[PDB]
């Protein structure tokens, strides 16, 4: 469905219409190298913050998913990718959830936009 | 301090300048209402162009800066007469706060700066005199400090700077956990009490901060009453005036999707909130 | 005007060759991702198996379980019949945008399923039903 | 006979415990190659800077078996 | 927060299908 | 901490199917199937350019001193610089193309 990059280039993040979210490391393999199925319904789009490590994935379950990706530029340490939080009580019209999310350029704010109209700040 | 009276208003009130008797109220419509004490509109701010940001009025019945979204304070003398406006700023200025001893008053900036426009030194439609710069992040509020010639400034930096307008530099900048989203100084308790995004009070020590919670959302807005030197309301983004007591550092003492931005604590006039209701209030 | 909605028509080329479908929206004058007389359809991928009167009730909900598919086929792909299906709540569910985004596609094969079961559990449309032999 | 472009999994397969050696060619073009040697295939690694090749180097976990140019 | 976040923690890592073993029992 | 939601902006009576945020973040730039193009400021969260001018998706210009945004409107694209920035800023996205 749709990618971002991080800002140190070498990793991205692909949200999939199969509900799922990979993370690929561009000097780790080929294959993704974390697949994740949190989402109860076909994930939307993935936004990455262009300063903080943090990233979020909007579906059509309402859901949004706020996860803590870590990276550093050593080769022993392998970015840690932990949830954070499960941002709920959005509603979804016609089947269509949160539909696009946006990373405050700063500091850790999300613009998430719904299906009905309403924009979500998520602080 | 019980409610006295509101006072409508065409848009949100943006920024709100209690006196003992002049009351400035800059809405979004891009007007600024010179309420009486009754509540009686004395004059409008006509022909801004541009939504209101704030209002601050070096002296009642004198000259009152009121700043737009086209980074331009219109300096309306009071009906209010704009002798002239300040501009140059490279955002919409957030925040500006008066200075009546002196001619050149603070103004912070969505630029991540600070301008200290001065109503007759300014480089005239007229450069800020000092426009202090550092902020990492836009500098969300600036109020003066006990001294005249110092001034804190709280910004989404989450970083407080005690910027001196004499120097032009932040003498201290005091970085926290959570981005400040509003700024006063008390200068009888020598603190500043900044209201993060974090929906906390932070009373720092200008010369090491307290921390208040219980707003159920940012807080936009702080003034200490001049009645009690101890108690300070905050208007917060949850519509609600959460008057706090230093000594009473356990939540508000008594707190008064609607959003209130701008709160003023006059002697005379009480406390004068003012948000997304459109309705400036009066608490005495 | 013989690929009317409601029409039962067979796909003759594709991953579903040989299967029965019912015209479910008929554009044939075009489109521009699809510039010719393109119909989207809804039909049967794994057909209910056979059932017998010996049989249990669970395996006869187990056989009647019926997998559907929705696909736009273009119209010389398409094999019209004289049969013709109801399609009962299955008027508007198909448009641009519900191919667009799959999450309306999968609703609709949620509702294309839901509606397959109750027909052939109603007893409806028998060769519909049925799967074709060649 | 497998040639990898991926550094990480490069060292996993190091550390795999079907690694038995690794070693390490400089040629004159001044490229380095990691090759390690594994029960199966041989995957080599090309690196056309120094210091990333070195800090790769000490990467590599000490029980493995490290040779210089043959 | 904590157990809800040990909730969604569930990366891999587990084995195949374990846990759940003794969660539902 | 990005913990439940404090600020909602309504307005928007469709799906709103894409949002933006300028370099500044002060500027927040919306739009969806309605093709109401919408401005909203973080601090306040008005909504002060209501002009609408189906809007698949938009993204502001990576340059400050440049901010000119461009939305995709079916097949068409416009490259747009409301007047709600600094009349500088205005002269200075020109000269890009």
């Amino acid at each position: 469905s749709s990618l971002s990059v991080h800002s140190s280039g070498d990793h991205v993040i692909i949200g999939s219409y199969d509900k799922r979210l990979c993370w690929f490391d561009l000097d780790f393999s080929s294959k993704p190298y974390k697949n994740l199925r949190y989402h109860s319904r076909a994930l939307r789009d993935v936004s990455y913050h262009p300063s903080l490590p943090l990233f979020c994935s909007g579906s059509d379950d309402g859901d949004v998913q706020v996860f803590h990706g870590r990276v550093y530029s050593d080769l022993l340490a392998n970015p840690l990718i932990v949830p954070l939080k499960i941002l709920r009580n959005h509603k979804v019209v016609d089947n269509v959830g949160v539909l696009s999310t946006c990373w405050h350029p700063k500091e850790a704010w999300l613009f998430s936009a719904g299906a009905g109209g309403e924009i979500r700040m998520w602080t | 301090p019980a409610y006295l009276a509101s006072f409508s208003h065409d848009d949100w009130i943006s920024g709100i300048q209690l006196t003992s008797d002049t009351i400035l109220t800059s809405s979004y419509d891009g007007i600024a209402r010179v309420w009486d004490k009754s509540g009686e509109i004395k004059f409008q701010s006509t022909g801004c162009g541009s939504s209101l940001k704030s209002a601050s009025w070096h002296i009642p019945n004198q000259s009152f800066l009121t700043a737009s979204l086209d980074q331009k304070i219109f300096h309306w003398v009071i009906s209010g007469i704009l002798q002239t406006l300040f501009v140059g700023h490279k955002d919409i200025v957030e925040r500006v706060r008066s200075l009546e001893s002196s001619s050149v008053f603070i103004s912070a900036s969505a630029d991540n700066t600070v301008g200290i426009w001065d109503f007759e030194r300014s480089p005239e439609a007229r450069s800020p005199l000092i426009l202090c710069e550092g902020h990492t992040g836009p500098v969300m509020d600036i109020v003066f400090s006990d001294d005249p010639s110092v001034a804190y400034s709280v910004g989404q930096d989450h970083t407080i700077k005690t910027w001196d307008l004499i120097t032009g530099q932040n003498v201290d900048s005091k970085i926290t956990k959570a981005p400040l989203l509003c700024v006063e100084k008390l200068t009888d308790l020598h603190l500043v009490i900044c209201g993060s995004s974090a929906r906390h009070i932070v009373v720092h020590d200008p010369r090491v901060s307290h921390t208040l919670s219980g707003h159920k959302n940012l807080v936009s807005g702080l003034s200490a009453s001049p009645e009690n030197p101890y108690m300070f309301a905050s208007v917060s983004h949850d519509n609600t005036c959460r008057v706090w007591d230093v000594r009473a550092t356990s939540g508000s003492i008594y707190t008064i999707w609607d959003k209130l931005f701008a709160v003023d604590w006059n002697k005379s006039i009480g406390i004068v909130t003012g948000g997304t209701d459109k309705q400036l209030q009066i608490n005495q | 005007k013989i690929l009317k909605p409601g029409k039962v028509a067979l796909i003759t080329r594709g991953r579903f060759a040989g299967k029965k479908v019912v015209i479910l929206q008929a554009i044939d004058q075009g489109s521009k991702s699809h510039p010719f007389g393109h119909a989207v359809v809804a039909g049967v991928e794994r057909y209910p198996l056979k059932v017998t009167k010996s049989m249990g009730a669970k395996r006869i909900a187990r056989r009647s379980r019926v997998k559907p598919f929705i696909k736009v086929v273009n119209y010389n792909h398409l094999m019209p019949t004289r049969y013709a299906l109801e399609l009962d709540n299955l008027k508007g569910l198909i448009t641009a945008d519900t191919f667009k985004e799959p999450t309306q596609r999968s609703a609709a094969r949620k509702t294309v399923k839901k509606t397959f079961e109750e027909k052939y559990q109603s007893g409806k449309s028998a060769w519909f039903f049925t799967p074709l032999r060649f | 006979p497998r040639q990898i472009s991926d550094i990480k999994q490069f060292l996993e397969i190091a550390r795999r415990k079907d690694a038995t050696s690794a070693r390490i060619k400089k040629n004159t073009n001044k490229d380095v190659k990691f090759k390690l040697r594994c029960s199966k295939y041989l995957y080599t690694l090309v690196v056309a800077d120094a210091k990333k090749a070195e800090k790769l180097r000490q990467s590599l976990p000490p029980d493995l078996t490290v040779t210089e140019v043959g | 927060k904590e157990e809800k976040e040990a909730k969604e923690l569930s990366k891999m890592m587990m084995s195949n299908k374990q846990r759940k073993l003794y969660s539902k029992l | 901490f990005p913990t439940r939601c404090t600020n909602v902006f309504i307005g928007h009576k469709g799906r709103v199917r894409c949002l933006s945020v300028h370099v500044s973040g002060n500027w927040l730039a919306s739009g969806g199937d309605d093709g109401v193009l919408r401005i909203w400021e973080v601090m306040t969260g008005r909504c002060v350019w209501k002009c609408s001018l189906i809007i698949q998706s938009l993204a502001w210009g990576p340059l400050s001193d440049s901010p000119v945004l461009a939305v995709a409107v079916d097949e068409t694209v416009y490259f747009i610089t409301p007047p709600i920035f600094s009349d500088e800023q205005i002269e200075a996205s020109k000269e890009l193309f």
